[PDB]
């Protein structure tokens, strides 16, 4: 690919993953090789092979993948290769990349290789955008930060133990067994501030422990607090619904509402939360911009509003206007959507579920059982003066979602299109 | 006399009631767990004991004389108060609180702290006094820290009493975990007995550790419960203490809110250094003089009727000095304080310029404003405080040249705060009071002449 | 053919019946596997209980085959559809694996560990109980405490199993040798391991130090798990207990905000007490919570049913209501707003145009003259006033203004309806307008 | 004779000058008195530092007497007015007592404890620096770390002072004997006491156990105030970092909510990809913040005038505003609102009613016709469009309807102006629409 789009390219995400893996190798293996005596003349060949592969991928990123990256300027996307190279040159990312790639055997000589963290942040952002359920990845990265802090403390403790005599004092590391595990054990006890270590004796040991405990309390608290923030943000929606249901139940128990009404309210809350995944989506709708909210509305409801019997092909623009105006609220089963006596003030379109028109002697009979993608209630709204009542009672055979159009909004769109208004009223009169 | 729960006399009785309750809460468990404490000061306990029961008896009488609100009107009839009180569960709890243990006191022993455990049932009276104090206290955050600190000390005190009680049952000197043998010179005294128990309870509850290892199966169970209590219940109290600090953070966020939010938008745009400096200099003032950015949000909490009255007393000096105000009945004042909007003006900033249609009444709460000519070389006059200007533009004046346009431009001499009132709103004020219309008519025509 | 309703009370009962064998298997099978003395003392007790758990598990397969699901908003009673729906789920594979007897493939805990896979019913039972319980706050505390105790119990069994693998008494870290009578019995070995696990997970104290390199790995693993998961469950418990007192906090948080306002503004001490007294009234009667914000999620129809039943006594006293049309009762309760007035406050002033009408819910109002001591008529509970200003009367003496000022005696709660909203109800139902106008004509003659 | 301005930067510079001697007096006076070796070894250093500090304390008397105050919005140059403001308040009595001579041993530091009373200038500098600094959160953390380090330093001095009263080496709890060479040198004494206090205050533990009754009371008291410190460290530091990242967290919460709405509505991928791209466009360019939300607290006159500065390039490019040279621009810019359109989205379409006029800020908009592949005209940033439709003209082919489709070739940022606000501008100036009509006429036949 001559042009790579940063936002959507799975190949770019994979390359960012590879660069992050190389950077993680450098940033994790530099302290170990600097402090521990894990670098031998036999192992040094393997170390140089791995470092050569990491340097090769660091070089290839700048050479190819960062050179070929599409950009926008003034709302215009640019594909031209020379302009792409110029834009990559005119960036902070290129400066950071070159600063990391400067050459500068001492294992601490490769220290400037860890300056490449723009790649880590962009890889985090790309995986966070593409991958669903990213809260588990947030947890993973936070606990990875904590484990890296423990690793540095384990290496610093071994460095201090090497600077002093090994086994000279009780605090200093004696040397028996695997070196990394015991130093990591010292790190876990001090950073989590558990306690129980042998007491320092020499002034150097005392100042080491004092600084380690002080940095430990502040940093460990921050890392734990970030983990609490992440898990709270993960559970925030369930907490929101639980708080609303708790408040409603407490209020309705305080005011001694009857148990049947309490059970119906609880059932409505439970069903709407399981179905919708949210309560009162209108607030999220108003946080989103007007054009995006409208486009979402058209995309979700065009099939339902277009496949109706009343207004089929009359006016595409009026279809869009009703797509703006429509709202939805779940109706509980056996509830009366409308009653014959009540004056009709709303038009209902069935998104899902089944409603039954009730007509007959003493009612209690079903004339037509309406299904999804149908309309009812037009007679009361569209009449001579609007004073005509509902012809028949309509009930929900079961849980159903209706699209509600207000009388005022529908009349407002009717005054702009009297020609389609004429056909709509003609059909409403033919029904009777 | 019949007490009023809203009255201050009932509040002082609640604060008096907590002192016998605290003695009942803390000393009684200490006396039961520590045998040397009871026998050491047997005379001194009985004097404080009888005072506690007599105070509990007096609390019964006060309950019968405290009125209850029916239909928004306090009830002073003692007969109907007593009928309500005996129906409530509090009277049944209060009867058991002072249920006489003297009939079984002598049989069990000379004096038994364990028999007076029914005094614990008066604890809801203490919690009510904590709620009433917190609402009317001058410093709320200081009381919440003090209240949470009192709960910490009581919990540690109860745990320290239980540790000594279990040590005596197991036997002193049995192992390292239990209390040491009294044959040791230091641990003979009673003062060491409590301090060691309190020190032992502090180490576990505050998660410090550094405790002798348990050696018996009973001791392992006690440490599991103490460790489990420390991890959740203690962390809950400290979790509430951090919220009190966060409440102070929110109050600090209430002072000059969104200060950093303004900076980051300004810095990213970097439109001008001089306009940024004016914004910073204005924002820096309001930290010094300590103006609240918006008082309307604060008054929104109060009801509408109480919203107007509170705003009257704050600005009473300004309202009286205005020659319009207090025409008759002192009733126009309640209407106008709600409709007025506060505004702050920077020096050299023209409140309204010549040739512009002005919609704001511009009464002067504070600060000196000098009306000036369009050239600005000469100022016609300066208005000290409590004066009106620009009123000609709103009122319709016969024979007025450029009635919508402002005849003069006014510039604020120093820092100033103003109350601005919309044109349509002022017509409503004039419609209610004919005298206010006359004052605008006579004053507005004179300045047009000169 | 029997179809069980998922939301019915019979299905909720069966959730409790299946949950207890799941909880029995999750807590006691690992203890029986690790502690060898637990079975050999109590072989007859576990054999009877384990057969009970097996019978409930297989009966759960039959019940889940007869459970109903919601299709097109309607509960499904077709048995063929219920069978076709269940089999395709992954959950049917897990419940099948719970009942397969590994013994046919000795009686011991390790061969019965496949029954742990049926844990889905336990979590569903906790979710369903929390919604239907009286106080969900105290239940969610108990649910998180149960997770705390299970983790400690499981970690105690792992430590005893690790000690048996390395050996008993080989080093200080492991449990000392069982052969010694002091340490060799069931009561001490579970209890000390419970003490060891509680101290390690909570990071509160110091165990005897590890000796071997494998023991260092387990201690590091236990400490990190305790901080990452056990501490997080603990922090969730502490926050939600503070959420119980948070209901007192936001009403207080209003009070601290405004008290700081009059302290800076140097409000007079006489008006200091009036705001405090008003605030003390609100929390005494617990009226600081507003139903408009707390019921905004429910639709208009469900809000109407709640509003009628809450104020049933007051709405029955209104003259405009109990009418045959009944459209006023549904429509007006959403538009009505409550307001509380201080004693001595003027509800309305004589000679002022009124934008609203008022209905008494609680309290006493008296219409007064200029002095305010004299009273003409007492406004009782449920009375509606303000009709003269909103509705024009023919030949009005006051010119559509309020005839007389009304002063409140004691605290009163008023329901206010704006004139524009009332005028909408006037246009839809003409008869409701006439009965209010007829009442106004009688009071205009007075 | 000069009057310092409280708002001036020279006053802030003096605030830094006064703060260092106060901080030196707090940290070192309690360390000089408790440690006898510290005062003897560096006796020449303390003489110079104390003399330097004492002059700055005295110099604060002259500055505070000449510090201005704002009465009636104007600062006062009168010496009598400045003197009467400060010589009467409580701070003058505290400040005089800070600089009283100690003649009534002078070189010893327990008699110079009266310099601690001037803590008002210390707290004012930290409060003033928070507003002036560019990064308040990091400075707030640095201020809090300084506060904690003072108590630890103060606790170390008290612990050594207690050990000197009881005696060194008489029990395990106290600091060991000074006569022993290992514990003799001053660096060992100060570090270990600092090490001791940090362990006790932060509830680390590992301190030697107390022996005598007097030591029990001090250790218990240190632990109780220690958990107050731990609440601050967990509370303040954790909240500052959480509030530091509050901007990102709000945007991430919005993305998850829209994604959840995507699944429930079964939205098509092409729309879902379009939604996440437009969100990613805002996040990269950092335009997701809205200026009208932030600037709503700031008063209107300054708020309106900063808005003309941000959009000055676009407003100057407007031919309508530049040619008329009237005063309608100052009010319309506040009414003007921003809108962002994705590429391929038609801003306007023929046959659609128009209620707003749009002025391009940064976008290559096209006047498309028919399918939209061909463009009737090309539109550039700074060119207003749609004003023929909303202003109805008698000599028009069509009324309140767009004559041609307007589409965005790329991501376009534009500003929307509603019809009602333009009507407000017409009441100020009616001549603008007649000039726009003549330009609007020539579009009709072309
Ligand atoms: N015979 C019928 N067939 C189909 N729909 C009907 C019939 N009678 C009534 N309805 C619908 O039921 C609605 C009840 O209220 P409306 O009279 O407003 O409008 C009515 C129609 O939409
Ligand atoms: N010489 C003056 N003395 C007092 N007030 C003035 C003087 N000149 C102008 N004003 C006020 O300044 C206002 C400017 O706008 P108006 O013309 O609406 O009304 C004017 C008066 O209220
Ligand atoms: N003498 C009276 N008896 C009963 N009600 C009255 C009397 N005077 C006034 N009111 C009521 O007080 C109301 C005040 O405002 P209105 O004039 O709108 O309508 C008035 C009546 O409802
Ligand atoms: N030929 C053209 N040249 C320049 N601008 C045009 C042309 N045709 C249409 N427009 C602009 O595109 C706009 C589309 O909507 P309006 O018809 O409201 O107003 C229109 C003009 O502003
Ligand atoms: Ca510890
Ligand atoms: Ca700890």
């Amino acid at each position: 690919p001559q042009s790579i789009d940063p936002l959507t390219n799975l190949m770019y995400v994979l390359w960012l993953f590879f660069v992050v893996m190389a950077w993680n190798w450098n940033c994790w293996l530099i302290p170990v090789r600097w402090a521990f005596p894990y670098q031998t003349p036999d192992n040094i060949h393997h170390w140089l092979l791995m470092d050569y592969l990491c340097d090769l991928i660091y070089f290839l990123d700048i050479t190819v993948f960062q050179t070929r990256l599409q950009f926008v300027r003034g709302g215009d996307i640019i594909t031209d290769k020379k302009d792409m190279r110029n834009n990559y040159l005119k960036s902070r990312r290129f400066k950071m990349d070159l600063l990391s790639l400067l050459p500068l055997v001492n294992p601490l000589l490769r220290l400037p290789r860890c300056l490449k963290y723009m790649a880590f942040f962009e890889f985090n952002s790309r995986l966070e955008s593409i991958l669903s359920k990213a809260y588990v990845y947030r947890v993973i990265r936070t606990t990875a930060y904590l484990l890296y802090s423990l690793h540095l403390n384990s290496c610093l403790y071994y460095w201090a133990s090497a600077y002093q005599g090994l086994g000279s004092t009780h605090w200093v590391y004696d040397g028996v067994g695997n070196s990394y595990i015991r130093c990591y054990y010292f790190a876990v006890k001090t950073l989590i501030t558990i306690g129980g270590l042998p007491d320092p004796k020499t002034l150097f040991e005392i100042v080491f422990q004092l600084l380690n405990y002080f940095t430990g309390v502040f940093a460990f608290s921050v890392m734990i607090g970030q983990m609490r923030d992440v898990v709270g943000a993960a559970t925030a929606g369930q907490t929101y619904y639980r708080s609303c249901m708790d408040s409603t139940v407490k209020y309705m128990n305080f005011y001694k509402i009857p148990k049947s009404v309490q059970n119906r309210v609880k059932t409505w809350y439970e069903y709407t939360w399981h179905s919708q995944g949210m309560l009162d989506e209108s607030e999220l709708m108003v946080q989103l911009p007007d054009k995006m909210r409208l486009d979402l509305a058209i995309d979700v409801n065009y099939n339902i509003v277009s496949k109706v019997a009343l207004f089929q092909g009359c006016d595409r623009q009026m279809i869009f206007d009703m797509l703006k105006r429509l709202r939805s609220v779940v109706y509980l089963p056996n509830d009366y959507v409308c009653k014959k006596g009540e004056i009709g003030r709303e038009m209902y379109i069935i998104q899902a579920g089944q409603v039954q028109v009730l007509g007959g002697p003493d009612g209690k009979s079903v004339l037509v059982t309406l299904k999804a993608g149908s309309v009812f209630g037009e007679i009361s709204l569209l009449a001579v003066g609007g004073g005509n009542r509902r012809t028949a009672n309509v009930v929900a055979h079961g849980f159903t979602n209706l699209f509600i159009l207000d009388k005022k909004d529908l009349n407002e769109i009717l005054v702009h299109y009297p020609e389609s208004q004429k056909l709509l009223r003609k059909k409403a009169r033919r029904m009777l | 006399p019949v007490l009023d729960p809203s009255g201050d006399y009932y509040y002082w009785w609640l604060n008096t009631m907590v002192f016998p309750v605290m003695y009942n809460l803390i000393i009684l468990v200490c006396r039961a767990c520590f045998p040397d404490l009871q026998h050491g000061y047997l005379v001194a306990w009985l004097v404080l004991d009888y005072t506690s029961d007599l105070l509990y008896l007096l609390d019964m009488v006060v309950r019968f004389h405290t009125g209850f609100l029916e239909q928004g009107i306090l009830v002073v009839d003692k007969g109907r108060i007593s009928s309500r009180y005996v129906r409530t569960w509090s009277f049944f709890l209060d009867l058991a609180s002072l249920m006489p243990t003297d009939v079984v006191y002598v049989r069990l022993g000379p004096h038994t702290p364990t028999l007076r455990l029914n005094r614990f049932l008066r604890a809801p009276r203490l919690f009510e006094a904590f709620d009433r104090t917190e609402t009317r206290t001058a410093y709320p955050n200081a009381f919440r820290i003090a209240k949470l600190m009192l709960y910490i000390f009581v919990v540690i005190h109860w745990n320290s009493c239980l540790y000594f009680a279990l040590s005596r049952y197991l036997g002193f000197g049995r192992d390292a975990w239990v209390y040491p043998d009294p044959a040791q010179p230091g641990f003979e005294r009673l003062r060491r007995q409590y301090l060691y128990s309190f020190y032992f309870s502090t180490l576990i509850l505050t998660t410090v550790g550094d405790t002798p290892p348990p050696a018996r199966e009973e001791e392992y169970l006690f440490m599991v419960g103490d460790f489990l209590l420390a991890v959740m219940g203690f962390a809950t109290i400290m979790g509430s203490m951090s919220s009190v600090i966060y409440n102070m953070n929110t109050a600090d966020a209430a002072f000059y809110p969104d200060h950093a939010l303004v900076k980051k938008y300004m810095k990213l745009q970097h439109v001008n250094r001089k306009l940024e400096r004016r914004v910073i200099d204005w924002y820096q003032h309001l930290q010094i003089n300590k103006k609240m950015t918006n008082e309307v949000a604060i008054l929104q909490h109060l009801p509408e009727r109480l919203r107007a009255e509170v705003a009257v007393s704050v600005h009473l000096s300004t309202l009286s000095r205005v020659q319009i105000f207090q025409n008759c009945e002192a009733s126009l004042l309640e209407e106008l304080v709600l409709k007025l909007q506060p505004q702050t003006y920077s020096p050299g900033e023209y409140v309204c310029r010549k040739g512009d249609i002005g919609q704001e009444m511009y009464i002067i709460r504070e600060g000196q404003l000098a009306v000036v000519a369009d050239d600005g070389i000469t100022q016609y006059a300066v208005l000290g405080a409590g004066l009106y200007f620009g009123e000609i533009s709103i009122i319709n004046i016969k024979g007025n040249m450029s009635g919508n346009r402002r005849t003069a431009n006014i510039k604020s001499l120093g820092y100033s705060d103003l109350f601005c009132l919309s044109k349509e709103d002022l017509r409503e004020v004039l419609s209610e009071y004919p005298q206010a219309q006359t004052i605008m008519e006579e004053k507005g025509r004179e300045i047009l002449l000169k | 053919l029997f179809v069980l309703d998922p939301a019915g009370d019979w299905y909720y009962c069966w959730l409790f019946v299946i949950a207890m064998p799941v909880l029995y298997n999750w807590c006691l099978l690992v203890a029986r596997a690790c502690f060898s003395d637990l079975q050999k003392g109590y072989y007859l007790v576990w054999l009877v209980l384990d057969y009970v758990s097996d019978v409930v598990y297989i009966a759960d397969l039959f019940i889940r085959l007869r459970t109903g699901f919601l299709e097109q908003g309607l509960l499904v009673k077709d048995t063929k559809k219920l069978r076709d729906n269940y089999i395709h789920t992954l959950q049917f594979k897990l419940d099948v694996a719970s009942i397969i007897p590994t013994d046919l493939i000795i009686h011991s805990p390790e061969v019965r560990f496949n029954r742990l896979l049926h844990f889905a019913r336990m979590f569903e039972f906790f979710d369903r109980t929390e919604t239907r319980t009286n106080y969900p706050n105290i239940f969610r505390i108990s649910n998180l405490v149960l997770y705390i105790l299970v983790i400690i119990h499981w970690n105690a069994c792992i430590y005893y199993a690790i000690s048996k693998s390395i050996g008993f008494g080989v080093d200080t870290w492991v449990y000392p040798n069982i052969t010694d009578p002091e340490y060799g019995y069931l009561a001490r070995e579970y209890i000390y391991c419970l003490y060891w696990s509680t101290l390690t997970l909570t990071t509160i104290g110091e165990t005897p130090p590890p000796v071997k390199d494998e023991e260092y790995l387990f201690v590091i693993f236990d400490f990190l798990i305790g901080v990452l998961i056990f501490a997080t469950i603990v922090g969730n418990v502490g926050s939600m207990i503070s959420n119980m007192n948070a209901t007192r906090a936001e009403f207080q948080a209003k009070i601290d905000a405004v008290k700081h306002y009059m302290q800076f503004r140097k409000v007079s001490k006489g008006m200091e007490a009036k705001v405090i007294r008003w605030f003390d009234y609100l929390w005494t009667n617990k009226k600081t919570v507003d139903e408009r914000e707390i019921l905004k999620n429910l639709p208009a129809k469900l809000r109407a049913e709640i509003a009628i039943n809450v104020h049933l006594s007051t709405l029955k006293k209104v003259r405009i209501f109990h009418d045959c049309e009944a459209g006023l009762l549904v429509e007006l309760v959403l538009k009505l707003r409550p307001q509380v007035f201080s004693p001595g406050d003027y509800i309305c002033r004589k000679g002022d145009i009124g934008k609203e009408m008022y209905i008494i819910k609680e309290g006493k109002l008296a219409v007064v003259a200029d002095d305010g001591v004299t009273q003409y008529a007492l406004l009782s509970a449920g009375s509606c006033f303000g009709e003269i200003s909103i509705l024009n009367i023919k030949g009005s003496k006051m010119g559509n203004r309020r005839t007389a000022n009304i002063r409140s005696l004691g605290y009163s709660d008023l329901f206010c309806l704006s004139k524009d909203d009332l005028m909408e109800a006037v246009t839809e139902y003409p008869d409701a307008k006439k009965v209010l106008e007829e009442r106004g004509r009688e009071i205009l003659m007075k």
